[PDB]
């Protein structure tokens, strides 16, 4: 009513005509607002227990200090994730459009982060499946690389080097998001929908729809009780569909979200809290492991792959 | 104002006005600053104090205690006061003692009815806290186990309907 | 009559509504 | 208001949208520029001729 | 109301009712998806953890998989999911090699 | 019909054809969700088999 | 435009007083349509060589 | 056309009316052929690229 008529009592008091159709529009968008509490709780809180981060960033060689928070700022932020959530109304408020919190905050989500990489790294994918078991990390590699069919002691002859690698893909990352045009695209994208989706939604008060005027009280005095009324229904005809597509279209973009939401869940099921073996699911190449990270609505994944090389042609036989 | 008709709040305007300019308009274009032709001082319209209401209540099996919140709006605007992000919340009793979220406000706070009994706000809490500890030299195994059997309940279909036009 | 080009002159406020920071 | 709202006697455990609230005004403020330009009926109801 | 003139009030109504029936078309388009990808879902773990031993984490239940049973249910199906849990773990000393 | 006659009823067809396409785009956009999904199935089995 | 109001020079004039729609219908399709070129190249551009 | 009037190119067509048909119709309801009023010609209208 807010949104349709106004402060004018004799609108508001005629809208009563229809009844039902606000309260189904009211119905469809709190149905979604509630949804969008439930994504992030399927996605982020998939420990009922909240570990405590490592005191070291530097285990075998191989460091994880752009990855884990830095108390230094007042955010607690890694590095890396200080980056992404630096890359990503009064006009709508008054025409009865508000815009309302969610119920897990930044500094939440944060703790829900840092819980399973304290995980990842003091005992692996174990945690996701039972109770906590502290190992070595390199011994956790060493899984891993059995894990791709790749003999362990490759790992402990060559650490040195793999630590090494890896601590040049870790400190890459933050390049290829400070200077990439739309490295989060993704998230932008959704943002700037909504964001037009409302502001083409109070440009169309001003639409006439046939009416002799967008205004409401200038022609419901400068004309009759039987005629000006006559125009009070177009004008109402016009804002009420406008309200109908705008929640329509947000049933629609909220099923988008949804399936999103749940692909990102598996994957940290999948990825994160374990290792996988479906093909360029967890990353091309073959996957060992995974580290999450917070992002402005939404997650981002970092892939820790294996990626063979120098191929040289040796001549086979099937038997002796 | 000379014609103007609207409904609102007047107050002091900052808005750099052109000598020949009667009125402005926001981003929707609608009026949001009239000049008055006496004094030709710019007014600031504003809607005049209003936010959505939400009651926070129990079952009334069990009691027949509401709080109130204001979205939108401080404590200040709205003539146990608690101001939270979502909005101005009155009737509910903050406490510093964390709990599971029960009935949902926003911003990490959550309300519930406890003691006799009244309705209380609080911080709600993410899990236990724990920690586990890394080593290069010390390795926890398993010596014992426990087989466990889970539900999981998912829908397959819905109603079907037809209507005759 | 010299014909010459008006360029991108000739623009004049086509109303008294007071308008900021805004494409129109 | 509640109970209208979801009309039913029976409200259940959560937290319920109602409406909105408002002010109200009655008061009605009327301004227009100072009538100046007096028509000059002067000379035709008080000519001396 | 004269015929010229009833008919047109009459038209709002149809117009108006009409309206109405495609809202709940719409609507029940939107939630047959909903159900849909629920129904892909439950018939995925049908193949997966009940014709098979899963080696996905948290698909089949939270624990390392075992095996599962379907239950019927009202417009819907039930697994029963049967998990392998370690308990009681030691500290021991360890190393990389002998 | 004259003009103040003509635009009652042109206003009329302008209005019932808006909701056709507006029920057109509607039933295409969520018919496009169906095989954005199909796509998705098709890629992960591209990879996967 | 064509669908609604064709070659009627009136009509296609009272068009602009019912408000952005025909910008948001193009729009919604447009999106529709880039979509339908991605599905394409994520299930069978799986190779770079 | 005796009243009947639009905008686009005139063709020779090659329908057949019978006798008391002065013009025909689409699928839509719309003229697409008319019956010229002195040569009793049949011309196609085919709207204009
Ligand atoms: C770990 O990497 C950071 C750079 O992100 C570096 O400043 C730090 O010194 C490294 N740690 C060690 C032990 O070298
Ligand atoms: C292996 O042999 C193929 C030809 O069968 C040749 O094209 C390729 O370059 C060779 N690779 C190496 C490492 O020699
Ligand atoms: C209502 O409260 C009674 C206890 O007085 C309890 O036995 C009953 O189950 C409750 N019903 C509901 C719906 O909570
Ligand atoms: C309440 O809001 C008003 C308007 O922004 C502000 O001036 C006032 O200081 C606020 N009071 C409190 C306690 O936040
Ligand atoms: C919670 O603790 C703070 C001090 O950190 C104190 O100022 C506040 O009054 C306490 N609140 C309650 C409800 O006890
Ligand atoms: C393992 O736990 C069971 C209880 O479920 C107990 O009966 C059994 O003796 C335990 N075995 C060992 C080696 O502790
Ligand atoms: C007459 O109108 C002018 C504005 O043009 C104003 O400045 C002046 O004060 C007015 N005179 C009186 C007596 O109000
Ligand atoms: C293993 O050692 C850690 C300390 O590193 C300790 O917290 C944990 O309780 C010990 N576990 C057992 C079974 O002794």
């Amino acid at each position: 009513t807010m949104y349709i008529c106004g402060d004018s009592t004799e609108c508001s008091n005629l809208l009563l005509q229809y009844g039902s159709f606000c309260t189904q529009l009211k119905r469809a968008l709190t149905g979604i607002a509630v949804e969008q509490d439930k994504n992030t709780q399927e996605v982020f809180a998939q420990v009922k227990q909240i570990y405590k981060t490592p005191p070291i960033k530097y285990f075998g060689g191989f460091n994880f200090s752009q990855i884990l928070p830095d108390p230094s700022k007042p955010s607690k932020r890694s590095p890396i994730e200080d980056l992404l959530f630096n890359k990503v109304i009064c006009a709508q408020k008054f025409k009865g459009l508000t815009v309302l919190p969610p119920l897990l905050t930044d500094e939440m989500i944060a703790q829900y982060t840092s819980a399973l990489l304290a995980g990842t790294i003091c005992s692996g994918w174990t945690f996701g499946a039972g109770p906590a078991l502290q190992i070595p990390f390199p011994m956790q590699m060493a899984y891993r690389f059995n894990g791709i069919g790749v003999t362990q002691n490759v790992l402990y002859e060559n650490q040195k080097l793999i630590a090494n690698q890896f601590n040049s893909a870790i400190g890459k990352i933050q390049d290829s998001l400070s200077s990439t045009p739309s490295a989060l695209g993704k998230l932008q994208d959704v943002v700037n929908h909504n964001a037009q989706a409302l502001n083409t939604l109070v440009k169309q008060l001003s639409s006439k729809f046939g009416a002799i005027s967008s205004v409401l009280n200038d022609i419901f005095s400068r004309l009759d009780k039987p005629e000006a009324e006559v125009q009070i229904d177009r004008l109402i005809t016009g804002r009420l569909q406008s309200l109908q597509t705008y929640v329509t279209q947000q049933l629609i973009r909220a099923a988008e979200i949804r399936a999103s939401a749940n692909l990102a869940a598996t994957k940290m099921s999948e990825c994160v809290l374990g290792q996988s073996k479906r093909v360029d699911f967890c990353g091309k190449g073959y996957h060992l492991m995974s580290f999450p990270q917070s992002a402005p609505h939404g997650v981002v994944f970092l892939h820790v792959t294996y990626v063979p090389a120098q191929e040289k042609n040796f001549t086979t036989a099937p038997a002796i | 104002f000379n014609g103007l008709k609207g409904t609102g709040v007047l107050t002091e305007s900052n808005k750099k006005f052109l000598p020949f300019q009667q009125f402005g308009r926001d981003i929707a274009d609608t009026t949001d600053a009239v000049r008055d032709p006496q004094t030709l001082e710019i007014l600031d319209i504003t809607p005049c104090s209003f936010g959505g209401v939400s009651v926070i209540t129990p079952g009334t099996n069990t009691s027949n205690q509401v709080a109130v919140l204001y979205q939108g709006v401080n404590c200040t605007e709205v003539p146990n006061v608690f101001q939270t992000r979502a909005g101005c919340l009155i009737g509910a009793e903050y406490v510093n003692n964390s709990y599971e979220c029960d009935i949902p406000i926003g911003a990490g706070i959550c309300a519930s009815y406890q003691t006799s009994q009244s309705i209380i706000a609080y911080t709600m809490s993410l899990g236990a806290e724990n920690s586990v500890a890394c080593s290069n030299n010390s390795i926890a195994i398993p010596t014992n186990f426990t087989i466990s059997v889970t539900t999981e309940i998912l829908p397959v279909s819905m109603t079907k309907t037809s209507v005759d036009c | 009559p010299a014909y010459t080009n008006s360029f991108t002159r000739g623009v004049y406020y086509p109303d008294k509504v007071f308008r900021s920071s805004v494409l129109h | 208001e509640t109970k209208c709202t979801l009309k039913s006697f029976t409200v259940e455990k959560g937290i319920y949208q109602t409406s909105n609230f408002r002010v109200q005004p009655t008061e009605s403020i009327v301004r227009f520029p100072n009538i100046t330009n007096l028509c000059p009926f002067d000379e035709v109801f008080n000519a001396t001729r």
